[PDB]
RNA sequence: GUGAACAGCCUCUAGUUGAUAGAAUAAUGUAGAUAAGGGAAGUCGGCAAAAUAGAUCCGUAACUUCGGGAUAAGGAUUGGC
RNA sequence: CUCUUAAGGUAGCCAAAUGCCUCGUCAUCUAAUUAGUGACGCGCAUGAAUGGAUUAACGAGAUUCCCACUGUCCCUAUCUA
RNA sequence: GCAGUCAAGCGUUCAUAGCGACAUUGCUUUUUGAUUCUUCGAUGUCGGCUCUUCCUAUCAUACCGAAGCAGAAUUCGGUAAGCGUUGGAUUGUUCACCCACUAAUAGGGAACGUGAGCUGGGUUUAGACCGUCGUGAGACAGGUUAGUUUUACCCUACUGAUGAAUGUUACCGCAAUAGUAAUUGAACUUAGUACGAGAGGAACAGUUCAUUCGGAUAAUUGGUUUUUGCGGCUGUCUGAUCAGGCAUUGCCGCGAAGCUACCAUCCGCUGGAUUAUGGCUGAACGCCUCUAAGUCAGAAUCCAUGCUAGAACGCGGUGAUUUC
């Protein structure tokens, strides 16, 4: 068993649950439930829900994961 | 479905019943297709034969050419736009009703599909899995 | 005149009169077939019906185009808590019919099973079996008598037991009882294995196993006075209908000039007793164990038991069956198994199971997380927490 | 007050707080509503119900007793600061 | 050519709310139409202020089709007072 | 309307594979009539919607037989009513004619079933129009349009729900009786094999699915939402803010629980006795014959297994059985 991904709320989605959709352009998306599948119908855009993965990503919450790349300071030697 | 079957069929909810419109994806100079009758269907009073994804139709052509409207021919329904279950669990649907001509024993008299299809339909009529851009 | 298009019945007439039961407890109208070679054995069991949840496994049905496939199916529970044994009956064969002769009982009972022979506990002496608890102490006179009398007689032994209803979250306190049948041999045998077997307990892995076909059985769930068409499944009658429409327009002719037993009328649907068969066994379970849902491919030590409970139920501390499909009986409800009475082949019952994954999501609600601490990891911290 | 408006909704002055009550929430009803997918296949018959609806801007056929048709059709916008 | 009338239904219109035979014949509309519309006319029994033919606008009038719309229906379910 | 008897002829030849003239015997009461027994101090009078049951003169399905049956398809017939017998255009229609699916789209009865069950399109009041007839009022199974559908709270029946008395009370049970349900199809393989010159073209077993029906359930999907749960929006009122009131549940979005849907899922048993028919032995009739005696196999049949209720006047086993 794979373990999907929402297309909307970037939540996890376990089997037999929730929806799949499938639209004109020959394009999958994966709903866990019936909220994330009514707004994508009624065209909201995540970026300005709350509750979804996308927003609390570009609003930098719970960002605790990434800290930084360090810098080098070593010659060849050789 | 019937003669032209490649097998069969697990079930899948019917969301077309007679009376019904679905537009056509191929290239044959058709736009929508008028449902009349199913083949496989049963017989229970005041029930309306239905169809769904997969089944083999006889449909009329309101909008086209006319060479081939005021006609029925066979036709075939690849979208469904009803919820209909899989057996791996998940449910999905389309947007949209759509359907392919169709001889009886399962050719297609166009050459190409526009947009998707229902993988419980390409693997039961092969020729439009050829035909086929995408099968999901 | 002469129906213009016909058509079928609105019901089944073998499942009349669509009445009441008279004990929420179903009773097991039929037990399998002895076979007097085997050993010892029961043919039943007794359970209390949690709730369902969602299973996938991986399929061995070839032909089929799902073969070594994932498939999702939809599983029920069963809390099969450890029965005691209190007793045993003979019947014996007449002309008309089986007949009880001895109903022979233990020495010390529970008083959890003394309580289903009494309406009003909180104000009584309790005073049951005392005397025949009397009747012991002296060796066994008038009790291994009785013994020798049913092995004496009585080709047929039915058990007597009794639930372990504490251990279960329910408050009823008093104890399901049960004349449950043999069908080892001997007997003399069976006596004696229960004679053993008095005052002691029954799991349910000793019966059931694996990949077994069973029958449930089982009072439906209740919904009243209904009426005509959600109690068989007329039409409704057009929308211009004066005096209603969720009726029946014609119930009878003029000839015969009364009322058939066939025609639908309006009364009680449900808490009728029903049996349903050829329910696959998923998983037969031990309490005394986490990890019980865990499986050879998920290993994620969880029980059966969902977040927050089932529903209307609780907890599955105790032992369990995991049984395929949707049984009679809702939540909470007393359930009698059975083993079948013939063999099934059928391609289709001696298909061997394994599991791949197994649903502890919430049910009171559309639960995301199958773990509290998946949750916490995918969420992160909250404020409640440090 | 909103609002084109003695429309509808709310409120002040004035007046009533009268209409047999209580406890539960089964069927069937009366009144009101909602419903996936399809969309009159129902039906004597699109009955009933729904949809549309105000204002501003655009655009507006046949036909005509040249006055009308015409809110034709059919489209867009509408908040708060 | 003939018989006959006071004169012999003219112009116009039609299976029309008037046409028996009759679901008239042809075409179109529909997948399919005793319906509808347009044409034909030996018209049981059309027809000229017993008003004829037509006619824009209007019609809580009768009627058919199309678009939108929808629990009318497939097929029922649920809630409220 | 249906079925028979005979058999002239058709059928290449051939009376009877299938048909069947001239004649003739009958049934039935789903046509229409004849009659006028009942009803005029009223039996609610067409068709459709719904719903059940019954019949068989079987459309299909099961098993069989005959063939002008090579295979396939098809026709005649037998046991059998167990099971199912549609969606639609037009018409007020029954009847009908077409489209299409279907395994099949058989016929009929029950006060020409069914109006305190619906509808009220038609006929069949009163209004009005036309045509023809009539001097005229007016007539016309000639046409058109509009036109109030009442009451059940009684008895029974039916469906469900209790319930006195059986020494009491409680538990566990038996089962007389009654009811009964499962149905049908396609694909793959069998096999492009059998069969046949070729054209064409099967079946049994097996497997996977599906149709119709039913019984449960509600993990998931969907619907519903007075959880008036959360949030938002309008207008107004509480001086403003917060928090809220009213708008016949104010409106919108989401929405648990519960209820629910082939709009979701699961399940839907196997043994015996037989029919038609084919047979064994075997006489009658020294032979032959499935029958006379006896007997074998055999159907969607019948009875049981199983499933549902449990006689409230059918029954059993068991526990405890009041002291002031």
């Amino acid at each position: 068993m794979k373990v999907e991904i929402d297309s909307f709320s970037g939540a996890k989605i376990y089997p037999g649950r929730g929806t799949l959709f499938v639209r004109g352009d020959s394009k999958i998306f994966r709903f866990q439930n019936s909220k994330s599948a009514s707004l994508f119908k009624q065209r909201k855009n995540p970026r300005r829900i709350a509750w979804t993965v996308l927003f609390r990503k570009h609003h930098k919450k719970g960002i605790t994961e990434e800290v930084a790349k360090k810098r080098s300071r070593k010659t060849v030697k050789a | 479905s019937g003669n032209g079957a490649q097998g069969t069929k697990f079930r899948i909810s019917l969301g077309l019943p007679v009376g019904a419109i679905m537009n056509c994806a191929d290239n044959s100079g058709a736009r929508n297709l008028y449902i009349i009758a199913v083949k496989g269907s049963g017989s229970r009073l005041n029930r309306l034969p239905a169809a769904s994804l997969g089944d083999m139709v006889m449909a009329t052509v309101k909008k086209g050419k006319p060479e081939l409207r005021k006609k029925v021919m066979p036709a075939i329904v690849v979208r469904q736009a009803k919820s209909w279950r899989r057996r791996d669990g998940v449910f999905l649907y389309f947007e949209d009703n759509a359907g392919v001509i169709a001889n009886p024993k399962g050719e297609m008299k166009g050459s190409a599909i526009t947009g998707p299809v229902g993988k419980e339909c390409a693997d039961l009529w092969p020729r439009v899995a050829s035909n086929s851009g995408v099968v999901v | 005149s002469h129906r213009k298009y016909e058509a079928p019945r609105h019901g089944h007439l073998g499942f009349l009169p669509r009445k009441r039961a008279a004990s929420i407890r179903a009773r097991v109208k039929a037990f399998p077939k002895d076979d007097r070679s085997k050993p010892v054995a029961l043919t039943s069991f007794l359970g209390y019906k949690a709730g369902m949840t969602t299973i996938v496994r991986d399929l061995d049905r070839p032909g089929s185009k799902f073969h070594k496939r994932e498939v999702v199916e939809a599983v029920t529970v069963v809390d099969t808590p450890p029965v005691v044994v209190v007793g045993v009956v003979g019947y014996v064969e007449t002309p008309r019919g089986l007949r009880s002769l001895t109903t022979v009982w233990a020495e010390h009972l529970s008083d959890e099973v003394k309580r289903r022979f009494y309406k009003n506990w909180y104000k009584s002496k309790k005073k049951a079996f005392t005397k025949y608890s009397a009747k012991y102490a002296q060796d066994g006179a008038g009790i291994e008598r009785e013994l020798a009398r049913i092995k004496k007689y009585a080709s047929v032994v039915r058990v007597l037991v009794h639930t372990q209803i504490r251990k279960t979250p329910l408050a009823q306190k008093k104890a399901h009882l049960a004349e449950i049948q043999l069908n080892g041999g001997s007997i003399s045998e069976k006596v004696d294995w229960a004679r053993e077997h008095f005052e002691k307990t029954v799991a349910v892995d000793s019966v059931f196993e694996q990949n077994e076909m069973i029958d449930a059985i089982a009072v439906t769930k209740g919904h009243g006075f209904e009426g005509v068409t959600h109690r068989w499944g007329t039409k409704k009658l057009p929308r211009k209908t004066h005096r209603g429409l969720r009726k029946v327009a014609c119930i009878g002719a003029w000839h015969p000039a009364h009322v058939m037993w066939s025609v639908a009328r309006a009364g009680q649907r449900g808490y009728h007793s029903r049996t349903s068969i050829n329910h696959k066994i998923y998983r037969v379970g031990k309490g005394d164990d986490e990890a019980n849902g865990a499986t050879s491919f998920d290993r994620t030590k969880k029980t059966i038991t969902p977040m927050g409970g089932f529903v209307h139920y609780g907890e599955i501390k105790n032992d369990f069956i995991m049984v395929k499909g949707c049984i009679p009986g809702n939540r909470k409800r007393i359930v009698t198994l059975r083993k079948s009475l013939y063999t099934n082949t059928s391609r289709k019952a001696l298909e061997e199971v394994s599991l791949k994954w197994i649903d502890t999501a919430s049910k009171f609600g559309k639960g995301r997380f199958q773990t509290p601490a998946e949750k916490h990891a995918f969420m992160g911290t909250l404020k409640k927490d440090l």
